[PDB]
């Protein structure tokens, strides 16, 4: 069946139709998504001198190959929408940021 | 990256950690400002505290770079607003979140790590005298951030 949880990779769920998989830790991610992090990992690990679970830190067993060959999920971008709620936010927040710039309370860095 | 950002954006804006904000500079998915509002169990308390948080191309694999823009008077934290927290650095994963980024810094100016300091003069006066250490970070913070 397809699992009812989110990838914490790319933050969206699973559809049928999309190549998934499970890790021996019980954690679902596209296949796609948990290729992307493999590769990184293995790169930092060699700059340094065993890549771990994203969620849980368990070690992981994979064929980076299998993952890769995996269709990327097809998934339509979220639309940044403000609400009126946050516009009115937003404004009060940029009145304190001007009282702290006259205070000296703000690090330039130049 | 660009999918990523958007989807953590959305979250915030719904249901941010308590007390923080975090949203676009402008037109720019990829530099955002933040607000914590200081701990009550804090000597930083009352106080409203800006960050700069910028993403890296190879983002959610690699650490967002997060410094404090409001100046801020704390045994980990140096003039420059950088900030000595295991998460932005070693302890890294994507299964974080810019959300859960502002709640560990709240737990960070609740209490200290002064074995690993970045200004040793205020790690030495919170290790050998609090009393004088909380009386200077709370008028720093009344001074610049109230
Ligand atoms: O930190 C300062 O410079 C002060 O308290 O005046
Ligand atoms: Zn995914
Ligand atoms: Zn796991």
């Amino acid at each position: 069946n397809i699992p009812h949880g989110q990838c914490v990779i790319c933050l969206y769920g699973f559809q049928e139709k999309e190549a998934f998989t499970k890790t021996p830790c019980y954690h679902y991610f596209h296949c796609h998504c948990l290729a992307r992090y493999i590769q990184h990992m293995e790169q930092e690990l060699k700059a340094q001198g065993g890549v771990q679970c994203a969620v849980c830190r368990e070690p992981l067993v994979y064929d980076l190959a299998s993952l890769k060959a995996a269709p990327e999920p097809q998934q339509p971008m979220e639309l940044y929408q403000p609400s009126a709620e946050s516009l009115r936010q937003q404004e009060e927040r940029k009145r304190l940021y001007q009282r702290q710039q006259e205070r000296g309370g703000i690090i330039d860095l130049e | 990256a660009l999918k990523r950002i958007h989807k953590e954006l959305n979250d915030l804006a719904r249901d941010p950690p308590a007390q923080c904000s975090a949203g676009p500079v402008g037109d720019d998915m990829f530099h955002w400002q933040a607000t914590i509002m200081g701990p009550n169990d804090s000597p930083y308390q009352g106080g409203v505290f800006f960050l700069t948080i910028h993403f890296p191309t190879d983002y959610p694999f690699k650490p967002p770079k997060v410094a404090f823009t409001t100046r801020i008077y704390h045994p980990n934290i140096n003039s420059n607003g950088s900030i000595c927290l295991d998460i932005l650095r070693s302890q890294w994963s994507p299964a974080l979140t810019i959300s859960k980024v502002l709640l560990s810094i709240c737990s960070l100016l609740c209490d200290p790590n002064p074995d690993d300091p970045l200004v040793p003069e205020i790690a030495r006066i919170y290790k050998t005298d609090r009393e004088k250490y909380n009386r200077i970070a709370r008028e720093w913070t009344q001074k610049y951030a109230m």
